[PDB]
RNA sequence: UUCAAAUGAGAACUUUGAAGACUGAAGUGGGGAAAGGUUCCACGUCAACAGCAGUUGGACGUGGGUUAGUCGAUCCUAAGA
RNA sequence: AGCUUAUCACCCCGGAAUUGGUUUAUCCGGAGAUGGGGUCUUAUGGCUGGAAGAGGCCAGCACCUUUGCUGGCUCCGGUGC
RNA sequence: GUGAACAGCCUCUAGUUGAUAGAAUAAUGUAGAUAAGGGAAGUCGGCAAAAUAGAUCCGUAACUUCGGGAUAAGGAUUGGCUCUAAGGGUCGGGUACGAUCAACUU
């Protein structure tokens, strides 16, 4: 009935380059992440786990890959990672994060 | 465009000697739930019109692959 | 009035033809008085009158 | 630092007029980031290891030039 | 100055003010001469129909009845709650004449409040019947 | 340069209007060079030439204040500057009105509620008024056939 | 209307970018009928014209460009010739 | 292009005052109402063919370069003076 | 979007930024305003300007060809925010309601 989804976000490039971390990452999902109003008010609906590179999110829930990419711009704008790292989806509900053109 | 229903019509049509080129179409459908499945179409054109032939199962189009006259030009895709 | 009839196209292809200046040679031949193409048009100045 | 960025951003946006340019199809100058990233304390140099016919009619009677 | 303040305020076009509004309703001989006064040729209600706290005239008696029911009139209601800020008032701001004003406002909360309370609460007791 | 050209030109390619693409000033001979469409084609995906996307018209505000329309603000006799024919017209509550008193009557007739000489008694009754709405009438029915009823005891 | 850059012997006026505004769907937008006849587009280029200016133009010089069994005419008749 | 879809109109059985059906708008009925069962026009709609291979939105490689190639998704609803 | 509205005002797609410019703010102008007390004494003459105006409710004269006169005159009211009441469909009843669903009007 509330079948549940896997969501996959790959940091895994932005974490040799030293700028990102992906722990306190994780931390910051499991508390913003709002279950019908107020924050926290999960019930054990998601959970948030993590690889070092791979951060794994698994909804029953109303829960939306838009919403799930709202978040993570939040938390980029916090840390001043916005006009570097984006927030990519290379194949349906499995994302990565990027640098920009850098280039001279 | 015509709609050929009948598997035995639409093999009377390549051998009408009018036909030269003919095409088979694979598409990637869905029924209701279920799975996802391949789906192909036959097309031969005529002089005066274009003659279809859909066949859901993936199973009959092999056998009806190998039932095309041979000097019939067979288009893939 | 671009749904023109042919004859008055025809005439607008020699008034087409003769939208041009004098040619350069002529100006070296002998005993030459013409100097310029006095009657030159042009279609803000001058309607051509169909 | 709150008042300064946002004054900082009063000049940056203009969104009522036109629009802000996508940071997708620009490219950035490397030249400014990494001066960006050491206000963040980052160490670059891992980041520096990537980095590391036609028959005029006038002129076709006359054909030598001074003439 | 502007267009609109010199249209309503002049001193021509001034009402009565908030000074003698709380005054007549301060005793019963004053409610009762305003409401039951003589007919009168030059006034709009023929010397009839008159609010006390709107110090205002109303034609007829069916326009007491829509002038009542209105945010125009409830308004007036609570504007003569407190004491009505004679003169005294703003010298007592200064430092003074304290006990000039603490006088006034001690026999305002005690004897002349409740009675004047009770003169509007026979008012809405006596518009209610005859309308 | 003179670059009027390939302004005009990229708009074509793009399908956007003019005010809309973006030639960067750092190659103004990499551009100049290119007079053709077809060469537009590949300037604008190596990145020269881009599309800067849609100037925003938001919404936000409209739907919060509709919002609070269906709650019932913003309805005093201030904000109207209509007569109620023009802001709903008696003709078009009327038709609300009785084609509700219409198909009522027509679902009684066919349950059997209802016989077919009470209904062409209320069927005209309801042409004019004496019925205000829904629930008035089947108050009636419920008095008609009480009426009925103490009728056929006596 | 404003600021930098390129072009140029030269820039309030040309081109690009960054700003600021306006016409606000009975428009300063997208096409057409009469009417005009190459003004449409590119390359070169400024003595004259554009009531200031000019590197730019509806200017000047040289060229390029309108494809129909189905859209129109052609056919029919109206008031009438 | 194929199959199907409608107010009006029409036929059959049936015989109606205790008048009945019915529109926002009061007209129809022994010259046959209401009802029960049918026929037709295809304005228009639905699905399939045309037809996803096209178009659109992105992602990834190539690279002075003719500039392409490879991938994904292109879904399902709701309302009205 | 506001509103009775293709009104007026502001915005999105699209298009334009063209109309000689720079510096100062004398008189007189052209265009647009405000003014203490009195209110037509001005003047050929209330010319012009000011005042009234949208909307709901109360109320409306002489006269009249009985249709009008009529928006006659005249009088109360209008914002905001939380509320309550009335006004509907689509389904389920042996041949009273319950469910669900969605609108802006007063």
């Amino acid at each position: 009935q509330k079948i549940a989804k896997t969501f996959t976000v790959d940091v895994s490039s932005p974490t040799e380059n030293g700028v990102f971390d992906p722990a306190s990452y994780a931390k910051y999902l499991i508390d913003h992440i709002k279950v019908e109003g107020a924050v926290g008010n999960l019930g054990n609906a998601v959970t948030v786990t993590e690889d070092g590179t791979v951060v794994t999110v698994v909804s029953t829930a109303k829960f939306s890959g838009k919403y799930l990419k709202y978040l993570t711009k939040k938390y980029l704008k916090k840390n001043q990672l916005r006009d570097w790292i984006r927030f990519v989806s290379t194949k349906t509900n499995e994302y990565r994060l990027a640098f920009y053109q850098v280039t001279p | 465009a015509r709609e050929i229903t009948d598997i035995k019509q639409f093999l009377e049509l390549t051998r009408r000697a009018d036909v030269k080129t003919a095409t088979v179409k694979i598409n990637k459908k869905l029924n209701k739930a279920g799975k996802p499945f391949r789906q192909t179409k036959f097309k031969v054109r005529g002089s005066s019109s274009l003659y279809t032939l859909v066949i859901n199962d993936a199973g009959k189009a092999k056998k009806l692959i190998q039932s095309l006259p041979p000097t019939l030009k067979v288009n893939r895709l | 009035a671009a749904q023109k009839s042919f004859r008055i196209k025809q005439k607008m292809a020699k008034a087409k033809k003769q939208n041009r200046p004098l040619p350069q040679w002529i100006r070296l031949r002998t005993n030459n008085t013409i100097r310029y193409n006095a009657k030159r048009r042009n279609w803000r100045r001058t309607k051509m009158n169909i | 630092r709150q008042k300064t960025m946002i004054a900082e951003a009063r000049n940056r946006k203009s969104l009522k007029n036109k629009a802000i340019m996508p940071r997708s199809k620009l490219t950035k100058s490397f030249g400014k980031m990494e001066e960006h990233m050491s206000t963040l304390g980052h160490d670059m140099s891992a980041l520096q290891d990537k980095q590391n016919r036609q028959t005029d009619r006038l002129l076709d009677g006359v054909a030598d030039g001074s003439m | 100055m502007g267009r609109y303040s010199v249209k309503r305020y002049k001193t021509k076009r001034r009402t009565r003010d908030l000074d003698l509004i709380y005054n007549d309703l301060s005793t019963k001989e004053s409610v009762q001469k305003l409401l039951n006064q003589p007919l009168d040729e030059t006034k709009p209600g023929l010397g009839q129909h008159y609010c006390i706290h709107c110090a205002k005239y109303m034609e007829t008696a069916i326009a007491l009845k829509t002038h009542l029911k209105g945010k125009v009139h409830k308004r007036r209601v609570k504007e003569l709650r407190g004491v009505p800020y004679t003169q005294e008032v703003s010298d007592a701001a200064a430092g003074y004449n304290l006990n000039k004003f603490l006088n006034r406002v001690q026999e305002i909360t005690q004897s002349v409040g409740p009675e004047k309370e009770s003169n509007e609460a026979l008012l809405k007791e006596h518009l209610d019947s005859t309308l | 340069a003179n670059l009027r050209t390939q302004k005009r030109l990229a708009a074509s390619v793009v399908g956007v209007g003019k005010r809309k693409v973006w030639l960067d000033p750092n190659e103004t001979s990499e551009i100049a060079q290119a007079n053709s469409r077809n060469a537009i084609r590949k300037l604008v995906k190596n990145g020269t030439i881009v599309k800067k996307a849609v100037t925003v018209h938001s919404k936000s505000r409209t739907r919060a204040h509709a919002q609070s329309k269906r709650e019932g603000r913003h309805s005093g006799y201030g904000k109207r500057k209509g007569t109620r024919e023009a802001r709903l017209p008696s003709q078009v509550v009327w038709i609300r009105r009785l084609r509700v008193l219409r198909r009522l009557l027509a679902k009684y007739r066919d349950a059997g509620k209802i016989d077919k000489h009470l209904y062409h008694v209320l069927y005209k009754e309801s042409k004019g008024n004496a019925f205000k709405h829904k629930r008035a009438l089947v108050e009636h029915i419920i008095q008609a056939k009480a009426d009925a009823q103490r009728e056929k005891a006596l």
